[PDB]
């Protein structure tokens, strides 16, 4: 019956302001401190902010001491984090963890027993537009008759989540989709390749389906041999 | 400003093997340390609090220990369920500093990677640039570094590397290196080649082709 | 510049166990890792076993998983291999390979003399 | 190159000590003119208190043997006629005993060798009869004064060493000594009142403070530091009662440091053990003076000891405010339980004068004794002119700047909320001295005459302005730091010379002819066993010279004399003359000597004159004819007809009056 | 003035 839920994450231009909320259902706030913790993509967890709302104590991580403000609203049993002047390295997943109140710290903070689901916030300077799909087939003059694999590469897709479908999902063996990768240029690149069968690729017009719900892009790209 | 460092940044063990993760505090946090487990795609959960007590609910196999400023997490027998990252936290100071984190995986027989090369397609003529992909598959462990050198010339800043996590069916790895060239860079040596270096071979495998 | 030597000897008998050793001379081995490689006619230069610095995990090939065991001694600065119940198809030369790269990329350039094992 | 530094530090300390001693001696000789005073006239120069203490030195140096004299003064039956008392543990007369023990064999040896240590000749005053004045090291007054001034001339060295320690540079010591020199008049009054007790107990207190700062700074311990602390704590308790409270400030300032992880465990244990040992030796030496217990120095020692001995049990606490609050609560609880559990619990003596000069300042508590204390002007609020004169020398602004700098550094370089047991904070002695400075200033502001503690600590804390770490460290190079500190010293010298000029220019008065005639009359026209009673300052001198037994004296701390004063001073009240005569006869006093200036209306500061003090304290008798009118009428008319039981025996120039109780 | 004075 005790549960923390975080909301308000999303997308923002650099230098903007976000205002996210941690709502606790069950245990009443101001009886225990709540901390906002950060996790960057492919990194360890990082501590961001802490609020003990019993008497109004607030503490911030040295790296954001001057840009973030946490406020506790005890009337409705929820807390809020307001982040402004976002840099380019603050894109990450934020969790809300409970612990003992600071005034009763008394031998140190208690462990974060209850954690929230976590909300993702990203800072980007590029518009949301559909990507480009490029076929990638093995050379017919190389490795012919044995092992063979073909696929499609998707570039310049935003946001991150795009689904790759093979011949309407008819084939799933040897399916390898690499994780989404973003460089300093603000580009997303991904590849989806399956081991094509023998016998002239099965004499079937293979298709790649890119499904991107935020842009509602479901274009199908043909696959042909060299 | 109190640093908690985990010694085995990466550890590999098989089912039923006893495992031990270490944590070292620069300062002298007394017993305010804890150990959390994070599996990918979810939020961390408590496993040990105070470095010696087992949180109510987690399996009893896990154990914690303190000695001096050293802290240790001991797993009697690893099981398929507990394959994820482990974080060491300290709570005896205002800056609550987490650990780097150690990832436990499944040990397996080393497999020789298979390498394929795919040059830019005919549709690259309209994007203003060409891309070449060198993809290797079925290699273990992940510790393999691919270096790019052309005509004994140092290369860097243009190669983009992607690596996938262990396959849930055979626990393998797939890695890809992408090189991007402009139209001016498309006029360089027509022969395109890339090299892959791994522990599965004594010398790196270099593959070249001509347009 | 590196060099390594081996130990042991005697008349071996098929189906038994062998006690191999490879020790580097003129340089330490703790900083770098050690490997055992198998060279065979037609197809050589294939990985067999590897140990990184002290025994934090030993990797063996699919065909020698459990048959061969690797240990290391920094005091003697030598890597010792245990083998038993040698398979008839195990005719080849074993080489103690040391990589000159500190990043553990396996850039092996030293092969040495090795030890030949032939079963007929 | 780092050893010649210590030699220069020690040499400068000794030189400044010697210069301070010379300065005090010169001021003394200028003010009183001891050079050409009649031998029986220096004693009359020793006023209300000075006379009392010096009388016992004179008694000891005159007795047939030192043991006989000490036995006499340990069973004195003339200081408070009526019952035998022990004056050694009641007045703290150990300095007199030491001085007499040194003097008697020194003078005996000088006589044996025929060495000319006392050479003197007649002095022709003028119209009055010629008198003989003797000067030299052998003359008892010069021996006593030289002892006092040698003992009190090391305060300059102690201040210089304290400035050198807390600032780790000779510039700090120079700043401390220079600030002390310009604020000398407001720092000590040993050049005008040698024989008092503070002139003996302040140098040792300052030496002990310096030794404690040194121990804390270098984290020393062992038997050596315990002995070094005891050797300066025992003398400062055997010489003056108020030391018991002064040390209570140190435990209040040490504790605050200990709770801030700025003092190691071993050094704290050594300090507390030295304090306990010094207190035990002091208590055993004073015949077990009960007033030592039920003070604030014993319970504080026990509370600090228990706090120190249980600190390791709380090594796991990481929240500093909780730790500090718990330590403060335990400290206060133990101190108040011990003080309240013995005074009221067992009724063992206890003195309320310290606690009655404070409730009378805040509340409307008037009382009589507090009325005597509060109207002296040396137990009242520190007046504005003293602060004006201190800020004139810039002694204050420098202290404020140094304190602000230190607080800024402490805030920046410390984590206030969360504490680490293992690591020490560093710079503990600076915080210790700063806390003692605040305690001393809070004492001084309430009561003047305790500026004795507030000014030397201002001089000390003014040296923090020359610390490299406190003032930017290496961010200001080395050429600048010397230049900045030379400019400050040059500025001070611009505002310090006039003060020394005025202090040297001052000249005192030494006429006091009325008391000489009164004492001549007392010596001539009364028996050797008569008992005298009268105003407290006159009775002190009446005992010091003419060796007549007295009924009340100027030492007013202990009980048993407050009730004697309340009875003796009844002569200025409105009670019936028959009752006052009965009281005087019961007390056994023969002569009542007073001054006609005591019974004159003030109309300017009521509730500070005797006529008024007996209105509130004697309200049921209000409206009756005040006795002072009766005394004035009898003195002027010269025929004491209406005052039958009394009879004026001595009345000269309407200044001093001696009444005889039949 | 019953006690010494600071002058
Ligand atoms: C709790 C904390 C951390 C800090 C608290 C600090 C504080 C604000 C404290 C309490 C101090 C107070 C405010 C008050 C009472 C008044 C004094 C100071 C009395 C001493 C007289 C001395 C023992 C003889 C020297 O004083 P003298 O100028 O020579 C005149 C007479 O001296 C005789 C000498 O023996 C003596 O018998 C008489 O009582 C009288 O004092």
């Amino acid at each position: 019956e005790v549960q923390l839920v975080e909301s308000g994450g999303g997308l923002v231009q650099p230098g903007g302001s976000l205002r996210l909320s941690c709502a606790a259902s069950g245990f009443n706030i101001s009886s225990s401190s709540i901390h906002w913790v950060r996790q960057a993509p492919g990194k360890g967890l990082e501590w961001v902010a802490s609020i003990s709302s019993s008497y109004g104590y607030t503490s911030y991580a040295d790296s954001v001491k001057g840009r973030f403000t946490i406020s506790a609203d005890t009337s409705k049993n929820t807390a809020y984090l307001q982040m402004n002047s976002l840099r380019a390295e603050d894109t990450a997943v934020y969790y809300c963890a409970r612990s003992s109140s600071v005034y009763w710290s008394w031998w140190g903070y208690s462990a974060f027993d209850y954690w929230g689901q976590g909300t993702l916030v990203t800072v980007s300077s590029a518009s949301t537009k559909g990507p480009s799909v490029f076929p990638l087939a093995p050379s017919s003059k190389s490795t012919s008759g044995g092992t063979a694999a073909l696929g499609c590469l998707v570039k310049d897709y935003f946001p991150e989540p795009v689904t790759v479908s093979w011949n309407s999902g008819a084939l799933t063996s040897g399916v390898h989709t690499f994780p989404a990768v973003l460089q300093s240029s603000g580009l997303y690149s991904l590849s989806s390749v399956v081991t094509v069968p023998s016998s002239s690729l099965g004499t079937q017009t293979y298709i790649c389906n890119v499904n991107h719900k935020p842009s509602n892009t479901k274009v199908d790209k043909k696959v042909e041999p060299k | 400003d109190i640093q908690m460092t985990q010694s085995p940044s990466s550890l590999s063990a098989s089912v039923g093997d006893r495992v031990t993760i270490t944590c070292r505090a620069s300062q002298s946090v007394s017993s305010a340390v804890a150990w959390y487990q994070q599996k990918p795609g979810k939020a961390p959960k408590l496993l040990i609090y105070s470095a010696s007590s087992l949180y109510s609910g987690v399996p009893s196999r896990f154990s914690g220990s303190r000695s001096g400023t050293d802290f240790t997490l001991t797993i009697s027998s690893l099981q398929p369920e507990d394959f994820a990252t482990y974080y060491c936290q300290q709570g005896a100071s205002e800056p609550i500093t987490f650990g780097q984190g150690t990832k436990v995986e499944i040990k397996r027989t080393v497999a020789a990677p298979s390498v394929f090369i795919f040059p830019p397609s005919d549709s690259q003529l309209k994007s203003g640039t060409a891309s070449v992909v060198c993809l290797l598959n079925n290699f273990y462990p992940r510790e393999a570094k691919v270096q790019w050198k052309v005509d004994n010339a140092l290369q860097s800043g243009n190669s983009q590397e992607s690596v996938t996590e262990q396959d849930s069916k055979d626990s393998t790895y797939s890695l890809s290196s992408t090189l991007t060239l402009s139209k001016a860079d498309y006029e360089k040596h027509k022969v395109y080649a890339c090299e892959v270096t791994h522990q599965g071979l004594s010398s790196p495998v270099t593959k070249s082709f001509n347009r | 510049q590196v060099q390594l030597q081996e130990s042991g000897g005697g008349l071996v008998q098929p189906g038994g166990s062998l006690r191999l050793s490879c020790a580097a001379s003129g340089r330490t081995i703790s900083r770098y890792a050690m490997s055992w490689f198998r060279q065979a006619p037609g197809k050589e230069r294939e990985f067999v076993a590897v140990a990184r610095r002290s025994g934090d995990g030993a990797f063996y090939a699919d065909s020698v998983q459990g048959r061969f065991t690797v240990s290391r001694d920094d005091a003697k600065n030598t890597v010792y291999l245990q083998m038993n119940s040698l398979k008839p198809e195990d005719t080849a030369v074993y080489y103690c390979a040391i990589d000159s790269d500190t990043f553990y990329s396996g850039s092996y350039d030293y092969w040495g003399q090795g030890t030949q094992v032939t079963v007929s | 190159y780092s050893q010649t530094w210590l030699a220069s530090v020690v040499i400068i300390g000794l030189l400044v000590g010697y210069i301070n001693y010379q300065h005090v001696y010169t001021l003394f000789e200028n003010d009183k003119h001891f050079s050409h005073l009649a031998d029986f006239e220096r004693e009359m120069a020793y006023r209300t208190e000075m006379g009392l203490y010096y009388s016992y030195y004179k008694t000891i140096i005159n007795a047939p043997s030192f043991l006989e004299g000490v036995q006499e003064i340990t069973h004195d039956t003339v200081t408070e006629h009526g019952h035998e008392i022990n004056t050694l543990n009641r007045f703290n007369l150990y300095p007199e005993v030491i001085l007499a023990f040194l003097y008697r064999p020194f003078r005996a040896f000088a006589k044996s060798a025929n060495w000319q240590i006392e050479l003197c000749w007649q002095v022709n005053r003028g119209e009055l009869r010629p008198v003989e004045s003797c000067e030299g090291i052998g003359n008892p007054h010069y021996f006593y004064i030289t002892g006092v001034f040698i003992v009190a001339g090391t305060v300059a060295s102690s201040i210089f060493y304290l400035g050198v320690l807390v600032s780790d540079s000779i510039f700090g010591g120079f700043l401390s000594v220079l600030c002390f020199a310009f604020n000398h008049g407001e720092a000590t009054r040993v050049q005008w009142t040698p024989p008092l007790r503070e002139s003996f107990a302040f140098p040792f207190i300052i030496g002990h403070i310096a030794i404690l700062t040194f121990v804390i700074k270098y984290k020393k311990s062992g038997h050596s530091m315990i002995l070094l602390l005891t050797s300066m704590a025992v003398p400062a308790l055997l010489f003056w009662q108020f030391t018991q409270f002064a040390f209570f400030t140190q435990i209040c300032s040490i504790f605050l440091a200990f709770s801030l992880d700025l003092i190691p465990f071993s050094t704290a244990k050594t300090v507390i053990h030295s304090h306990i040992i010094s207190f035990l030796i002091g208590f055993l030496l004073l015949f077990g003076n009960e007033m030592m217990i039920t003070a604030l120095y014993f319970p504080s020692i026990l509370a600090l000891g228990m706090i120190i001995y249980i600190s390791p049990l709380l090594s796991n606490l990481k929240f500093r405010p909780a730790y500090v609050l718990f330590l403060a609560i335990i400290f206060a609880s133990i101190t108040l339980g011990l003080k309240i559990g013995l005074s009221k619990g067992l009724g063992i003596e206890d003195d309320a004068h310290i606690f009655d000069i404070l409730r009378s300042k805040f509340t409307s508590f008037a009382n009589f004794h507090t009325r005597l204390y509060t109207c002296s002007a040396e137990f009242d609020f520190i007046q504005y002119s003293t602060i004006e004169k201190l800020c004139g020398t810039l002694l204050i602004p420098l202290a404020l700047i140094s304190l602000v700098t230190f607080v800024f550094n402490f805030v920046k370089n410390t984590n206030l909320l969360w504490r680490n047991s293992e690591e020490i904070g560093e710079n503990g002695e600076i915080l210790y001295n700063v806390v003692q400075l605040c305690c001393s200033t809070v004492m001084a502001f309430l009561i003047m005459r305790l500026k004795l503690f507030m000014t030397p600590h201002l001089c000390i804390v003014a040296a923090l302005f020359a610390n490299s770490k406190l003032l930017g460290g290496d961010r200001i190079s080395k050429t600048i730091r010397v230049s900045a500190l030379v400019g400050v010293i040059a500025i001070l010298f611009y505002r310090g010379i006039p003060n020394i000029r005025q202090q040297l220019n001052v000249k005192g008065e030494y006429s006091n002819p009325d008391q000489e005639m009164l004492f001549d009359w007392i010596q001539h026209n009364t028996k050797q066993d008569a008992v005298f009673a009268g105003t407290m300052p006159v009775m002190a001198n009446v005992k010091l010279t003419t060796l007549r037994p007295i009924v009340n004296h100027p030492h007013y701390e202990h009980v048993g004399i407050r009730e004697r004063t309340l009875k003796v001073y009844s002569m200025f009240s409105k009670k019936p003359i028959a009752e006052v005569h009965k009281i005087m006869k019961e007390m056994g006093v023969n002569y009542f000597v007073f001054q006609l200036m005591n019974c004159s209306n003030d109309e300017r500061r009521p509730e500070c004159v005797y006529r008024g003090m007996w209105d509130e304290e004697d309200p049921k008798n209000s409206g009756r004819t005040a006795l002072c009118d009766l005394w004035i009428l009898a003195a002027n008319s010269k025929d004491n007809s209406r005052i039958a039981p009394f009879k004026i025996v001595y009345n000269a120039n309407r200044n001093y009056i001696v009444l005889k109780i039949l | 003035g019953s006690w010494a004075k600071w002058s």
